[PDB]
RNA sequence: UUCAAAUGAGAACUUUGAAGACUGAAGUGGGGAAAGGUUCCACGUCAACAGCAGUUGGACGUGGGUUAGUCGAUCCUAAGA
RNA sequence: AUAUGGAUUCUUCACGGUAACGUAACUGAAUGUGGAGACGUCGGCGCGAGCCCUGGGAGGAGUUAUCUUUUCUUCUUAACAGCUUAUCACCCCGGAAUUGGUUUAUCCGGAGAUGGGGUCUUAUGGCUGGAAGAGGCCAGCACCUUUGCUGGCUCCGGUGCGCUUGUGACGGCCCGUGAAAAUCCACAGGAAGGAAUAGUUUUCAUGCCAGGUCGUACUGAUAACCGCAGCAGGUCUCCAAGGUGAACAGCCUCUAGUUGAUAGAAUAAUGUAGAUAAGGGAAGUCGGCAAAAUAGAUCCGUAACUUCGGGAUAAGGAUUGGCUCUAAGGGUCGGACGAUCAACUU
């Protein structure tokens, strides 16, 4: 528990301790899918609440 | 302590008088069996000499 | 809002024998109990009050029955009274110190 | 085995009842040639081959 | 097992004349999280299934015990 | 691996307790298929067997134990016969 | 097998909904047609279960030289039944270029999208019944007894690229496109059969009776199988905890299970297994055989040749602990911001 509590703080985290590739530790695809879903459903609620119009929504979706 | 010590001790029943020193009424037969059981070695011969 | 919680420790069978005393126990509790950090803060969050037969503690603040059991066994080890006395619950928030089994010598 | 035929089971039953040493009353008979059981079996030593 | 809500439907099952035995049951529970109250459960042994009736109020429960037929066997707890 | 007590003629090896370690959930764990067929379990008991020992045993002697409309077989067809 | 209840019928073989379809029911022979049974593997993505992790409270156990509102443990809910719930799919309204919707993955729309309102499957989940009477954790009496007897508590939550597994809708792959049959149901058809003084429905409900034969113990292997043996060999499969870590690697632990392998006393040479060595650094040897050295990760950097795909972790460099901070990266709700809750990455 005490080691888990220091890992929350950002301790025992550094280059010496790590023994796996960045992908092995946190996959790049997961980082994309978290990110891309978050950018998606931001643009969903802006469209339906009506800050943004539907024409600009369609451009930003593909960007 | 003394309340317990005077409570705990015993009358000594009749069974202690007759079966204190005594043991082994009906002795253990040679196979090591119960009263109704059968033992096919020694069903045939009756008697300890034979 | 806060809602107080009475806790009642009997100490009859220890005290009549005279290995144990309520007065030192009620003295030991009232300083060593902790609220919101550290010891010796407790004005009106709690009120430790011995009768003689039964000790009573009532807590509007954060306090639990396990923490009362904790501080008693802490006190009992201080007197070398663990191995011969134990903290027991008879009913909910209703506790009492009972001697272990102990056979007679004869 | 733990999922036997009846026939296989039937032959275990005959094999169980045969598995016994000699009755002692047969020792005492007039002109007793027979001393011990010569066709006795044990699970470890000899496989009955069903 | 099969719950019944309705009170009229329970009285029909007692007169159905396969039902040899019933049983009554009493449970302590706490309403909302405010106070305790004394629940009851009138169960009746059908041939296929066990029909049952949950009454929350204690006043309605005591009239229901009388409202059973006498010829039916009843068994407490 | 060690210490005591118990049992017994006899204990480095049986039993209980007290310690010290090991397998370390890809097990020295809990269940099964094939195959074995009573090895399961109790009581009695040590001539032979257990490459030392033996009061112990999968050994020796006598018993007990396997309960199905719903788990299987049975029924269906496969390559094939 | 039948018999009561309900339903249906004098418009004889039910009504409702625009429709998807709905309900407690709501005749049906020959024959025919259809579905289920009925099926590859790999990939990520969603949903569920079990486990893991975690907080409050009620008990129990340990620690206490000093410190610790502390460490460990118990707080569970089966099949079955009745209500209710979901992606896909489908129906109605309506008519889209200023093209829009939308998945992690770019497929869809005048063969009718977006949008609004519906209908359906019930994997799975939820709620009550089963069911607390059960089970679990505690407390106290009776006492040669092979013995009972009586009290409590069994509550309310949280988290996720977690692990195992089940399932859904998709995507990739092929000169491979990944069993059959029993069995069950439905649909088309209408042979014919049923009422007005009582029939038709045993696919709605409740009730009555019946269910044979054989297997079932135990091992499943460093002692129960096969190797002439109580043989370091061989022999198909399910379950699968905590930490370190990329990891069902190695190392240490919990539950469960062993503590079996002939011992004792010394510590010569020679062996078997394993190590270290000043200076030199292959002079050894047929031969660098065998050891030594290198090794994980991050950033810089990377030649010849090439079938342009590779070669490539080429080669060659700079780093890595501990601590205390800083910075960025989300969710949730009600209308320029604010409150509050959480993950371990860089």
């Amino acid at each position: 528990r005490a080691h888990a509590q220091s890992k929350r703080e950002g301790r025992h985290s550094g280059y010496g301790k790590r023994k796996g590739t960045r992908e092995a530790r946190l996959p790049s695809q997961v980082v994309w899918i978290r990110r891309l879903r978050v950018l998606r459903r931001l643009l969903a609620k802006y469209r339906d609440a009506g800050k943004i119009d539907k024409h600009l929504y369609h451009v930003l979706y593909k960007e | 302590q003394n309340r317990a010590a005077r409570k705990n001790r015993y009358v000594e029943r009749g069974s202690d008088v007759v079966f204190g020193d005594q043991d082994a009424l009906t002795a253990s037969t040679e196979n090591g069996v119960k009263l109704r059981q059968t033992d096919r070695l020694l069903d045939g011969v009756a008697d300890g000499s034979m | 809002q806060k809602i107080a919680k009475t806790f009642t420790v009997d100490v009859s069978s220890p005290t009549e024998n005279g290995v144990f005393d309520p007065a030192s126990y009620a003295k030991y509790l009232i300083d060593h109990i902790k609220v919101e950090g550290a010891v010796g803060n407790l004005g009106n969050a709690v009120t430790v009050t011995e009768d003689g037969t039964v000790v009573t503690v009532v807590s509007t603040a954060k306090f639990s029955g396990k923490y009362l059991k904790y501080l008693t066994k802490k006190y009992l080890k201080k007197n070398q009274l663990r191995d011969w006395i134990r903290f027991v619950s008879t009913k909910t928030n209703e506790y009492r110190l009972a001697f272990y089994q102990v056979t007679p010598e004869e | 085995a733990a999922q036997k035929s009846f026939r296989i089971k039937q032959k275990m039953a005959k094999a169980k009842k045969q598995n016994r040493p000699l009755p002692q009353w047969i020792r005492l008979r007039t002109n007793n040639t027979i001393r011990y059981n010569a066709k006795r079996r044990n699970w470890r030593r000899t496989k009955m081959n069903i | 097992a099969r719950e019944i809500t309705d009170i009229k439907q329970f009285l029909e099952l007692t007169r159905r004349a396969d039902v040899k035995t019933a049983t009554v049951k009493i449970n302590k529970k706490l309403n909302k999280a405010g106070k305790p109250f004394r629940q009851t459960k009138f169960k009746v042994r059908g041939s296929s299934s066990l029909y049952t009736l949950v009454i929350n109020d204690a006043g309605k429960a005591k009239k229901l015990i009388q409202s059973l037929p006498p010829t039916l066997k009843v068994n407490r707890l």
